[PDB]
């Protein structure tokens, strides 16, 4: 296992889908809010819908 | 443009991820996007330009 | 190169 800063890991996930990594760093706060909100919706889905 | 910016503290370099191969940081192995304010954790170092000494010659 | 080629 090689440690890497998590934002840079997401940058290389983005290059893995042809989105140029500057698109991540120019939007990082927005992406973090979307990701945190999306995980939140899973808890409501599982809590409501057994 | 490919790989990672890395430093031994005394210098800055770029390499591909899967094997250490330090190269100087340049207008050829980098691309610009916008002003510095937006990027979290950005740093200051002189990006070299291979054309410059040739315009000086 | 076009704007740089003043040299
Ligand atoms: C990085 O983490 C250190 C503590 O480990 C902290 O002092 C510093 O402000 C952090 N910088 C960024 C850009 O997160
Ligand atoms: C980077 O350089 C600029 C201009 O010299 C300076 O304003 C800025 O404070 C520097 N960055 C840091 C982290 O100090």
């Amino acid at each position: 296992a090689l440690q890497i800063p998590f934002a840079m890991q997401m940058a290389y996930r983005f290059n893995g889908i042809g989105v140029t990594q500057n698109v991540l760093y120019e939007n990082q706060k927005l992406i973090a809010n979307q990701f945190n909100s999306a995980i939140g919706k899973i808890q409501d889905s599982l809590s409501s819908t057994a | 443009r490919e790989g990672v910016f890395v430093s031994n503290g005394t210098h800055w370099f770029v390499t591909q991820r899967n094997f250490y191969e330090p190269q100087i940081i340049t207008t050829d192995n980098t691309f610009v996007s916008g002003n510095c304010d937006v990027v979290i954790g950005i740093v200051n170092n002189t990006v070299y330009d291979p054309l410059q000494p040739e315009l000086d010659s």
